[PDB]
RNA sequence: AGGAUAGUGGCCUACCAUGGUUUCAACGGGUAACGGGGAAUAAGGGUUCGAUUCCGGAGAGGGAGCCUGAGAAACGGCUACCACAUCCAAGGAAGGCAGCAGGCGCGCAAAUUACCCAAUCCUAAUUCAGGGAGGUAGUGACAAUAAAUAACGAUACAGGGCCCAUUCGGGUCUUGUAAUUGGAAUGAGUACAAUGUAAAUACCUUAACGAGGAACAAUUGGAGGGCAAGUCUGGUGCCAGCAGCCGCGGUAAUUCCAGCUCCAAUAGCGUAUAUUAAAGUUGUUGCAGUUAAAAAGCUCGUAGUUGAACUUUGGGCCCGGUUGGCC
């Protein structure tokens, strides 16, 4: 088989210029825990419905769906 | 038998609430589930595997028969085609209206009862076709038949006035009559096999039997 | 001579006529007046779906003796009604009036083939089965 | 988009299909050299068609024609690596010259059968298929692989092939296998 | 003319005609190996080459 | 001359004048017209196609208008009208898939509401975020490439072997043969495992398995002529039907249905529509016009095409790039 072989200087060295599949390929940093890309799509765009912090939305659909 | 088996696969599974619909990834068993990609070359009723050595369900005798029958015909020669597919599109939509062509060329729906007939008539007017529906009691296919014996053999002369064509006409017995759409007295038999059936079995001669 | 005009700088007076004399080719003609897209039952269709009227039964020409079994179908996208010859023995009661058949061109361009006169299309596939399959017991006709 | 591919046949069928003459022409082509349809026996037609017009049109020109004698020498010398044109004879009219037997014979399931193990073309043909030529190093696959005068000292078994050994074959494993319980109760 | 085509009696020859069963035959090698036999088939052993080479005589 | 525009310009306005284009085809009409690079075929010329991966143009249901911004008459910006549709508490409010998928109609006709920013790039305050731009997979017999369906022994010897081809009763080390018989090999496939991969499926690798009817069975069109291939067997009897054309069928069909056999192409083979070559049946190359279609009834004549001969020739010289039996 041919291939290609990349050796670098230090472990942190290759952690800093290494894409992250690779490390998580290769069990030195875990795969982050990310829902699917789809559904961040989504809570992107629910986020975008909301102008704010929307304490004060999510109190006054509180009080105004309690009558 | 590779009779009406569907090799297909599932375009979206859905969990119904209201009218609104989302997809679903997966669902077990013992659930009400709905789902699409397969209506166009369903059945409106049936069973789905994913393997052949199980077994279809009862149909569902509907326990309630359609019965009432009522003919449509097209407003336009032209529009002939439009429309006429609409009967099965709507045949799909109610597991009991069974869309034909009668035995005088002409579409018939035949449904439960009479508010049965409503419901699928607004659809044809404005949901499954735009074109409007004549609706007129249907036409059923009588015909016409003898027992008398008609006493002179009957004659005509030809055209050119040369030759003539004598003939006699008289009944046939009614079991026959079945036989003979019942394909025991059948045209792909042998004309001497046909023949020897027809003759002791039933009440013939073998000498007409054989003609 | 020859009879055309052959200066250094004359091809104006030569394509021109060249123009004007492409006209008598009937294929050429045909593409320059539209008549597939207007005036032909198939708009430069290969194939068409229509649902039938009625089977017709047409006397061969001379010298042939036959009945020809063709059906006479109406055109979904046009409304125009046509004729179609069934190919194969019987498979006239294959299909049935008020029946869909999708309906092709019938080899030439026009011009009705073999001694079967006034049809220019042939059945392929009925009701959305080949009527070739149907023949060959390969499949079998849906009752819907 | 995408940047598209290019492709291109690599046959084309003759302007007669029906010609008894050349048609039992390439049947004696196929029987003797094994091929499996004619579209085998077209493409090298097409080949040879388009290899020698190349140089048709070229030896329409002088000795010293700069396209000709570059072209040219890297014509003849796939030619002689392949031995299509033999080693010697390296001149433009024995290419014009060139027979599709000759193609033929370079295919590399000729050379299979010519250097034993094959017995027949056939099974020279198959044993092919059956991933059983070391051809460099590399098993070759396809009978059609244009042998460029260099592994014809380097075909042999495969390394994996019970025929090359390591295997102690399919079969050859299940009889003898089977064998201890066949040999008594 | 005669214009009343009569089509009951479609399919006439088809509806009438015996019914023989294919006859099982072994089974055809092909491929390279079917070429292979058809050149020696033509070449080799052709069992008529009775006049001219022939390619399917009958009894005779 | 001014206005307006970023700027020139009837681009608009005031006044003036009567021009401008046109048989070299203006103008009008059609376009099943987006243009081009190009694609198909192709001796050479051509002919046809070009919606389509690239370069420009235009459009975001139809028009029109406008803010914003360097850059928009933008539409995954806005307003109005028209057309459609959208929820509703009837009070209003929300709209633009010819973006990605995906869902009717329509039709002969066209795929997942899949995964991912890893690659190519692009955007941003920017390594980092994002990208249905793109990429990967699913469907895909659009097309293109390579190429499984099978070897090897012996079956009456039904073949120059040989003692000069005898007596083929003799291995006639080679050619074919009863679905009768034996030993190898192999993928198709299944799957440890690695691995490819962003993560995977496949590819390539590979353990255990995985062939006897090697049912792990290749089909599509044909067998009168063109056009390769039956005057074989049964039926059909101008009927069915076949047949691109000629034509077959009328009781012994080389053409119909079949079976057998054979032929062609082969994981491909027909059918249909259009198109190119064939077609020198569009013609410049390169047609024809007495009779086959076609020389206008004849003449005049503008545009168009075509248009007689004639003017520095010859002779020398010098420099200066050669092939070869006198390197
Ligand atoms: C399940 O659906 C079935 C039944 O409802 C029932 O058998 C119904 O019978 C209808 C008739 C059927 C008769 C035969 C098929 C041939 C003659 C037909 C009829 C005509 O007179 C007799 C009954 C009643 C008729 C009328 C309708 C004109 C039929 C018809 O369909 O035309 O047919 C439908 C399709």
């Amino acid at each position: 088989s041919v291939g290609f072989g990349l050796v670098y200087n230090s472990v942190a060295e290759a952690k800093k210029f290494e894409p992250t599949y690779r490390l998580v390929r290769y069990g030195l940093a875990e795969k982050v825990e990310k829902a699917s890309r789809q559904q961040r799509k989504q809570k992107k765009n629910r986020d975008k419905k909301i102008f704010g912090t929307g304490k004060r939305l999510a109190k006054k659909v509180a009080r105004r769906n309690a009558d | 038998k590779k009779d009406d088996l569907f090799i297909k696969a599932i375009q979206r599974v859905v969990l119904m609430m209201g009218r609104f619909v989302e997809p679903i990834d997966d669902c077990p068993a013992g659930n009400i589930i709905g789902l699409v990609g397969i209506d166009q070359f369903l059945l409106k009723t049936g069973t789905l595997t994913t393997s052949e050595t199980a077994h279809n369900m009862k149909v569902m005798k509907f326990s309630v028969s359609p019965v009432v029958q009522v003919a449509v015909e097209v407003k336009n020669a032209n529009d002939l085609p439009k429309l006429v597919e609409g009967l099965k599109r709507l045949s799909k939509s109610d597991p009991c209206v069974l869309t034909y062509m009668s035995e005088s060329g002409e579409h018939i729906v035949a449904g439960t009862g009479e508010l049965h007939l409503e419901i699928c008539l607004q659809d044809l007017e404005h949901d499954h076709a735009g074109v409007p529906l004549k609706i007129s009691p249907p036409v059923v296919a009588y015909r016409e038949t003898v027992e008398s014996e008609s006493s002179q053999t009957a004659l005509s002369k030809s055209p050119n006035k040369h030759n003539r064509i004598y003939l006699k006409a008289e009944p046939i017995d009614e079991e026959v009559s079945l036989a003979i759409e019942n394909g025991i007295i059948n045209p792909r038999d042998d004309f001497k096999a046909r023949a020897r059936i027809m003759a002791d079995d039933y009440g013939w001669d073998v000498t007409d039997a054989r003609k | 001579g020859k009879g055309k005009p052959r200066g250094l700088n004359s091809a104006r007076k030569l394509r021109v006529h060249r123009r004007n004399n492409r006209w008598a080719e009937n294929n050429y003609k045909k593409r320059l007046l539209g008549t597939a897209f207007k005036s032909s039952p198939f708009g430069g269709s290969s194939h068409a779906k229509g649902i039938v009227l009625e089977k017709l039964g047409i006397e061969s020409k001379q010298p042939n003796s036959a009945i020809r079994k063709c059906v006479r179908v109406q055109l979904i996208k046009n409304g125009k009604k046509v004729t179609a010859f069934v190919p194969n023995d019987g498979c006239l009661n294959f299909v049935d009036e008020n029946d869909e058949v999708l309906l092709a061109g019938f080899g030439r361009k026009g011009k009705a083939k073999g001694d079967i006169p006034g049809v220019r299309f042939k059945v392929v596939k009925v009701s959305g089965v080949s009527l070739l399959a149907l023949w060959k017991e390969k499949k079998e006709k849906p009752r819907s | 988009p995408r940047a598209p591919r290019t492709y291109s046949k690599t046959y084309s069928t003759p302007k007669r299909p029906y010609e008894s003459s050349r048609l039992d022409a390439e049947l004696k082509l196929a029987g003797e050299f094994g091929l499996k349809n004619k579209k085998e026996i077209y493409r090298i037609s097409f080949q040879l068609s388009k290899i020698r017009r190349a140089a048709r049109d070229l030896l329409t020109r002088d000795e010293k024609d700069p396209k000709r004698l570059f072209e040219g020498n890297a014509l003849i010398r796939r030619l002689v690596r392949v031995g299509v044109l033999s080693e010697d004879k390296k001149k433009l009219d024995y290419v014009l010259a060139l027979k599709v037997e000759d193609f033929l014979e370079r295919r590399l399931q000729t050379q299979v059968y010519k250097l034993g193990l094959a017995k027949s073309v056939h099974h020279a043909r198959v044993l092919i298929t059956q991933r059983h030529i070391a051809v460099g190093k590399q098993i070759v696959n396809i009978p059609s692989f244009m042998v460029r005068l260099d592994s014809e000292k380097h075909i042999d078994f495969a390394p994996t092939s019970p025929f090359g050994g390591a295997r102690p074959g399919r079969v050859a494993r299940r009889n003898a296998a089977r064998k201890a319980e066949a040999s008594g109760e | 003319a005669k214009v009343h085509g009569s089509l009951a009696r479609a399919g006439k020859v088809k509806s009438q005609t015996p019914k023989v069963e294919k006859t099982e035959k072994p089974k055809k090698p092909k491929g390279r190996a079917y070429k292979r036999l058809l050149y020696t088939r033509r070449f080799v052993n052709v069992t008529l080459v009775n006049g001219k080479r022939r390619m399917n005589p009958g009894p005779s």
